[PDB]
C-alpha cells in the first residue's frame, strides 16, 4: 500500500480544544525551478540546406522567400526572450541593499559570499549541470585541434545577452534587499539587516515565538546554519527539484541537436545528405533528387521553428510566474 | 568530402574507414598506414549590426579567432555576402569603426553578449543604503511623489473569424 | 555591363517606372532588405550567410586487374549470366569502351562519368550473350520475359 | 480595486489604479511612488518606566523618542503613539 | 485562525462559520442570534445547488 | 547456428571490436534495452508487444 496516513486530531465537545505544539524548527528546505527562459538559437538558411553548394542554392532561390520567413520567426522568438529577461531583472532596481560582509553571519557558515563572480551555491549548481550549447573561441577551437554547430552550419547558438557575473552581483544585491524589504517599515529601509534575520519581525511572522524563546531561537539559528549546510550537500539527482533543472538544460540541448541531426544526415536514403552528390555527374539528375531532399529539410526546419515558438511562449509565462514569486515570496 | 590530421589510434584497423554513430566518416589510414582523422569543414559565422537612424552597418563575427578572420579573406569563398559589408575578441572579432569606446550607456543595441553599442559597456548603477553593524535602522524616504507610471497592454481577447470550407477553395 | 540572373525588389512609383532597386546579394544590408521586402528595415542585430572553406588538394589513393577473361572465350547465354568480381584493383573502363562499340549505354541511379571519377569498393563486370533486338526484355526492372 | 503595495503586479512602484478601454483588449493606468534620503536611526530604546520605545510601523528614529513620518513627507507625525510595551530586550536602556 | 502551520488544530465547524461570517461581513454573532433559521437558509442554498 | 535477419544492439570498445551485444527479438527486457539505445535502462513500467 502507498497510503501514508495524514496526522489526526480529536474534536472536543467542550469549547477548550487540544492543540499540537512543534518542538523542532527544522529550518531549510530544497525548492522548485521555474524554468524562466529557453536557450536562444538562430538557424542560418542557405548554409545547412544545399551544404554550401552553388547549384543547389540556385534551386533554393525558388524557396528563398520561405527561408527568409523562417529566419525572421527565429529572430522574433529570441527578441521576446530578451524582453522577458530585462523585465525579470527590473525587480532588482528597488532602492534596498546591504553592504556585503565577509562575516555576513556571526555563527552562520553561509555559502553566499562569492569566493573572489557566481556565489558558491550558483557555482555548485552550474558545476553539476553540463551544457555544450555555448562556445566562445574554446569548443570551436578544440574541435579544430581534434562546437560542431558552426562546422555543421545547421544552427548557431546565441549568447544570453546578460553577463552571468553581472547577474550574480544583482543576486548579491537581492540578498541585501531581502532583509531590508521584509520589515515593518513602509517603502524602503535598511532596518536591522542582521544576515537576513530581520530582527524578531521575521521570527514573529513565521511563528508566534516568546522573547525568552527568541534567545533559544538564536541557539537554534546555529543549528539552522548546519541544516542549510545539509541542504547544500543534498544537490543529488535524487532530489526532484535538482533533476528538474537538469531536465530543462537537457531539453534545450536535445531539441536543437536532435532536429539538427534530422536536418543534416542520411535523410532520404536516395538523398544521402545531397541528392546525387557523387552518384550523378549530370546537373539535372542531381537537381531532381536535391529538390525532393530540400523540401524535406525545410519541413523539418518548420517543425523546429514551431516547437521553439511554443517553448518561448511557455518560457514567457514561466518567467512571469518567477517574477511573481520575487514580488511576493522574496 | 571537405574535411581537415593526426589522432590517437581508434577502430579495428582492418578497415581504414571509421564512423562515429553517423553516416559521416572520420576516415583514417588515407595514405599508407597512419591515422588520418577527418574534421567537418571550417565555417565562420557572421552577423550584421544595423542602425536605421545613422544608416551604419558593422560586420560581427561570433566565437571565431580575431587573427583567423581577415577582411576579404581568400581562404573563405565569401567573407559574408557577395562583397564584404578588428575590435578585440570579447565575444569575437567585430569589424566596426573605432574600438570598444566603453561609455556609461545602459543599452539600446541589445548586442548578443552585453555591449550597449550606442561596443560600450552597460553599468548596473545599483542603489545601496548603508547598514550599521551595531543594531540600527536606515529609513529611506522619497524626496518627491513622482506619481504616475506607464502600463503594459493585457491582451484580454483575440479577434473572432470563420472560413466557409469548399467555397474558399 | 554583363548581365547574370539576380533577385531584385523593384520600387514602382505612381507612374510605375522603376526609380529604386536592391541587389539583395552584394551587401548584408541588401540581403536584409530583400528578406523583409522593405527598403527601410528597423534597427536590429541580424544574422547573414556564414563564410565557408574552399575545397582543394583532393586526395585519391591508388593493382590494375586484368579484363582479358571478360573479352575472351565464349560469352554464356543470358540465363547463364557470367560476371567477374574485382576488389582492390585499378580499372581501365576507357579501354573496354574503345575495344567494343557500345550500341546502348544506360545507368540506373548512377552516372557513367561519375563512376569513372570516383573509386568503388567493389566492381562486377558481366559478359553474356543476349539478342540485341530484345533490349526492352532485359532491364534492371522490366515486365519483359 | 484597492491600493496593494504588497506583491504588486502593478507598474513596478502602488497608490491608485484606473481602467481604460482598449481595442480587442483592456488598458490600465497604475500610479507609483524619487531619490530617497537615508537617516541613521537607533534600534529602539528602553525607558526606566515599564512603557519603552518600540518599532511597530516605520517607527525607528533616534534621540527624543520617535521622530519619524509614515508618509514620504517628513514630520508627518509629531511623536504621538505611546501604548504598552510587551517586553524589554537585551542591552537594557535600549531595545538594541 | 491558522496563521502559522497546523498548530491551531481544530475548532467547532458551526462556531468557525459564525466567526468567519463576522470577519467577512458586518453580520455579527448578536445579529445572527436575532436572525432566525440562518442555518436552515444555508441548507436551502445547498439544496438549490 | 542458422543466421537470420535480426535487429541487434551492438557496443564497440576502444579497440573497435564488439564485446557486448543485445538481441531485441528475444526477451521483453532485451527489447526494452534496444529502446533508448542503452545497455542499461532506468527502472520503469513499459508496455511490450
Amino acid at each position: 500500500i502507498a497510503f501514508n496516513h495524514p496526522i489526526q486530531v480529536d474534536q472536543l465537545n467542550s469549547s477548550y480544544f487540544k492543540l499540537s505544539i512543534p518542538t523542532n524548527f527544522s529550518f531549510g528546505v530544497t525548492q522548485e525551478y521555474i524554468q524562466t527562459t529557453i536557450q536562444k538559437v538562430t538557424v542560418d538558411c542557405k548554409q545547412y540546406v544545399c551544404n554550401g553548394f552553388q547549384k543547389c542554392e540556385q534551386l533554393l532561390r525558388e524557396y528563398g522567400q520561405f527561408c527568409s520567413k523562417i529566419n525572421q520567426a527565429l529572430h522574433g522568438a529570441n527578441l521576446r526572450q530578451d524582453d522577458s529577461v530585462r523585465n525579470l531583472f527590473a525587480s532588482v532596481k528597488s532602492s534596498q541593499s546591504s553592504p556585503i560582509i565577509p562575516g555576513f553571519g556571526g555563527d552562520f557558515n553561509l555559502t553566499l559570499l562569492e569566493p573572489v563572480a557566481r556565489s558558491a551555491i550558483e557555482d555548485l549548481l552550474f558545476d553539476k549541470v553540463t551544457i555544450a550549447d555555448p562556445g566562445y573561441m574554446q569548443g570551436y577551437d578544440d574541435c579544430m585541434q581534434q562546437i560542431c554547430a558552426q562546422y555543421v552550419a545547421g544552427y548557431k547558438v546565441l549568447p544570453p545577452l546578460m553577463d552571468v557575473n553581472m547577474e550574480a552581483a544583482y543576486t548579491s544585491s537581492l540578498l541585501g534587499s531581502i532583509a531590508g524589504v521584509g520589515w515593518t517599515a513602509g517603502l524602503s529601509s535598511f532596518a536591522a539587516i542582521p544576515f537576513a534575520q530581520s530582527i524578531f519581525y521575521r521570527l514573529n511572522g513565521v511563528g508566534i515565538t516568546q522573547q525568552v524563546l527568541s534567545e533559544n531561537q538564536k541557539l537554534i539559528a546555529n543549528k539552522f546554519n548546519q541544516a542549510l549546510g545539509a541542504m547544500q550537500t543534498g544537490f543529488t539527482t535524487t532530489n526532484e527539484a535538482f533533476q528538474k533543472v537538469q531536465d530543462a538544460v537537457n531539453n534545450n540541448a536535445q531539441a536543437l541537436s536532435k532536429l539538427a541531426s534530422e536536418l543534416s544526415n542520411t535523410f532520404g536514403a536516395i538523398s544521402a545528405s545531397i541528392g546525387d552528390i557523387i552518384q550523378r555527374l549530370d546537373v539535372l539528375e542531381q537537381d531532381a533528387q536535391i529538390d525532393r531532399l530540400i523540401n524535406g529539410r525545410l519541413t523539418t526546419l518548420n517543425a523546429f521553428v514551431a516547437q521553439q515558438l511554443v517553448r518561448s511562449e511557455s518560457a514567457a509565462l514561466s518567467a512571469q510566474l518567477a517574477k511573481d514569486k520575487v514580488n511576493e515570496c522574496v | 568530402g571537405r574535411g581537415v590530421q593526426n589522432c590517437t589510434a581508434v577502430g579495428v584497423r582492418q578497415q581504414r574507414f571509421v564512423y562515429d554513430a553517423y553516416q559521416n566518416l572520420v576516415g583514417y589510414y588515407s595514405d599508407d598506414g597512419n591515422y588520418y582523422c577527418l574534421r567537418a569543414c571550417v565555417s565562420v559565422p557572421v552577423s550584421v549590426i544595423y542602425d536605421k537612424e545613422t544608416k551604419t552597418h558593422a560586420t560581427l563575427f561570433g566565437s571565431v579567432a580575431c587573427e583567423h578572420i581577415s577582411s576579404t579573406m581568400s581562404q573563405y569563398s565569401r567573407s559574408t555576402r557577395s562583397m564584404l559589408k578588428p575590435v578585440g575578441c570579447v565575444l569575437g572579432l567585430v569589424n566596426s569603426s573605432l574600438f570598444v569606446e566603453d561609455c556609461k550607456l545602459p543599452l539600446g543595441q541589445s548586442l548578443c553578449a552585453l555591449p550597449d553599442t550606442p561596443a560600450s559597456i552597460a553599468f548596473n548603477h545599483p542603489i545601496q543604503v548603508d547598514q550599521l553593524n551595531s543594531s540600527y535602522f536606515k529609513l529611506s524616504i522619497p524626496t518627491n511623489f513622482s506619481f504616475g507610471v506607464t502600463q503594459e497592454y493585457i491582451q484580454t481577447t483575440i479577434q473572432k473569424v470563420t472560413v466557409d470550407c469548399k467555397q474558399y477553395v | 555591363y554583363k548581365l547574370q540572373p539576380l533577385t531584385f525588389l523593384l520600387d514602382f512609383s505612381v507612374d510605375g517606372y522603376i526609380r529604386r532597386a536592391i541587389d539583395c546579394g552584394f551587401n548584408d544590408l541588401s540581403q536584409l532588405h530583400c528578406s523583409y521586402e522593405s527598403f527601410d528595415v528597423e534597427s536590429g542585430v541580424y544574422s547573414v550567410s556564414s563564410f565557408e572553406a574552399k575545397p582543394s588538394g583532393s586526395v585519391v589513393e591508388q593493382v590494375e586487374c586484368d579484363f582479358s577473361p571478360l573479352l575472351s572465350g565464349t560469352p554464356p547465354q543470358v540465363y547463364n549470366f557470367k560476371r567477374l568480381v574485382f576488389t582492390n584493383c585499378n580499372y581501365n573502363l576507357t579501354k573496354l569502351l574503345s575495344l567494343f562499340s557500345v550500341n546502348d549505354f544506360t545507368c540506373s541511379q548512377i552516372s557513367p562519368a561519375a563512376i569513372a571519377s570516383n573509386c568503388y569498393s567493389s566492381l562486377i563486370l558481366d559478359y553474356f550473350s543476349y539478342p540485341l533486338s530484345m533490349k526492352s526484355d532485359l532491364s534492371v526492372s522490366s515486365a519483359g520475359p | 480595486k484597492a491600493q496593494s503595495k504588497r506583491s504588486g503586479f502593478c507598474g513596478q512602484g502602488h497608490i491608485v489604479s484606473f481602467v481604460v478601454n482598449a481595442p480587442n483588449g483592456l488598458y490600465f493606468m497604475h500610479v507609483g511612488y524619487s531619490n530617497h534620503i537615508e537617516v541613521v536611526s537607533a534600534y529602539g530604546l528602553c525607558d526606566a518606566a515599564n512603557p519603552t520605545n518600540c518599532i511597530a510601523p516605520v517607527n525607528g528614529y533616534f534621540i527624543k523618542t520617535n521622530n519619524t513620518r509614515i508618509v514620504d513627507e517628513w514630520s508627518y507625525t509629531g511623536s504621538s503613539f505611546y501604548a504598552p510595551e510587551p517586553i524589554t530586550s537585551l542591552n537594557t536602556k535600549y531595545v538594541a
